């Protein structure tokens, strides 16, 4: 029973950690999209200035 | 400075402290198994 409840608590905490990693990934992806917008604008500006 | 395998080195402690609790459990069982036949022997004598 003791090893059972140990494994159970560990799996719950691991699920929480995976959710936190998902949050980190979402934040970084938002930042990357924000950068990509400016990159596309610079691309259009270069096409104009060419 | 930190711990190499914390989860494993802590599961070892959990197992070591549970082995003693289990070994102490059978002691109660054998003690009561002795108490019953001891009372029977008292009555018979």
């Amino acid at each position: 029973a003791n090893r059972f409840t140990s494994n159970i608590k560990g799996l719950t905490q691991a699920a929480r950690n995976a959710n936190d990693g998902i949050s980190v990934a979402q934040t970084t992806e938002g930042a990357l999209s924000e950068i990509n917008n400016n990159l596309q604008r610079i691309r259009e500006l270069t096409v104009q200035a060419s | 400075e930190s711990t190499s395998d914390p989860l494993a080195a802590l599961d070892d402690a959990i197992s070591q402290i549970d082995k003693f609790r289990s070994s102490l459990g059978a002691v109660q069982n054998r003690l009561d198994s002795a108490v019953t036949n001891l009372n029977n022997t008292t009555t018979n004598l």
